């Protein structure tokens, strides 16, 4: 089992956080905001970095690029916009959807974005351009998550229609069609995907062989979007918000809790794990609005 | 509208 405690809690946003992600170089972490706002954060001492503003509604999600220099985010104004980090500046906005951006990823290469909508698409963008690329007619119901695998050339999505879909980077074509599925990632290692269903239950699935390898239960999801990942640092874990205002984390092969991690006072929308370091960022919805960074020995 |  880790032993996660609590070691600060991030407070400044004004209404529901609803992402925080780790830089790539583990030096920061980015949080977005029903506020519209991002801010960034030091990963390690959790100070406060800067603030970063420009879109006209709330932000559902943001992702940063592999060298740790970009950040994109998807907002309820129907774009996206990619931000120079270091300046604050926007450099491009993305337009083309045609209702709320709720998800968004840049591949590792980090020369595309990938962005899902309750406009039900997929659109594969070009980072330097700004300009949409594809334009995938994924899902019949608002797109929850999208993801590229380790080397860009899949990504991944799920929807509110049940369904979880891998699709050919390069030609937009789908690969393979895997309650409402609210959240899916690759694992690092590139051989699962990771999905979480508006029934309290996350699986793990192989998805060369289209099956489901590991259930994971105990936590409540039936109305939220809440991210989950893989913790690959220390022990091997799958980790989660849930709507009962904790974090779990299971052994990922046993599907054991391993433990629960108490503080927020309302839903835990998003965990992150930092990409060196056994450190978990969680953030939560309206009746906390706040971000805790806590720290394990495994 | 995730936090919604």
């Amino acid at each position: 089992k880790p032993n996660y405690a609590l070691k600060f809690t991030l407070a400044g946003h004004t209404k529901a956080v609803s992402s925080v992600k780790f830089s790539p170089n583990g030096e920061w972490l980015a949080s977005s905001s029903a506020d519209k706002l991002i801010k960034i954060w030091g990963a390690y001492d959790g100070k406060f970095e800067k603030t970063i503003s420009g879109h006209k509604l709330g932000i559902s999600d943001v992702a940063w690029s592999s060298d740790s220099n970009l950040l994109v985010s998807a907002s309820d104004d129907k774009t996206l916009k990619i931000w120079d980090v270091s300046s604050g500046k926007c450099l491009k906005t993305l337009k083309g959807h045609s209702n709320y951006v709720f998800c968004c990823n840049f591949n590792p290469q980090s020369n595309l974005i990938v962005s899902g909508s309750f406009d039900e698409s997929v659109r594969i963008w070009d980072v330097k351009t700004g300009k949409c690329l594809k334009t995938l007619p994924a899902h019949s119901d608002p797109v929850s998550a999208v993801h590229f695998n380790r080397d860009g050339s899949l990504i991944v999505s799920s929807s509110y229609d049940g369904l979880c879909r891998i699709w050919d980077t390069a030609s937009g074509q789908c690969l393979k069609t895997l309650p409402p599925v609210s959240f899916v990632k690759f694992s690092p290692n590139g051989k699962y995907i990771l999905a979480a269903t508006l029934d309290n239950t996350l699986k793990l699935w192989d998805y060369s062989k289209g099956k489901c390898l590991k259930t994971y239960t105990g936590h409540k999801n039936e109305k939220y979007c809440i991210f989950a990942n893989f913790s690959v640092t220390g022990g091997k874990w799958i980790v989660s918000g849930s709507e009962d205002n904790l974090v779990y984390i299971w052994n990922l092969q046993t599907k054991e809790i391993v433990q629960k991690l108490q503080g927020h006072t309302d839903v835990v929308i998003s965990t992150a794990c930092h990409p060196t370091e056994n450190i978990i960022a969680s953030a939560a919805l309206e009746n906390d609005k706040t971000i805790k960074l806590w720290k394990s020995d495994c | 509208a995730r936090t919604k």
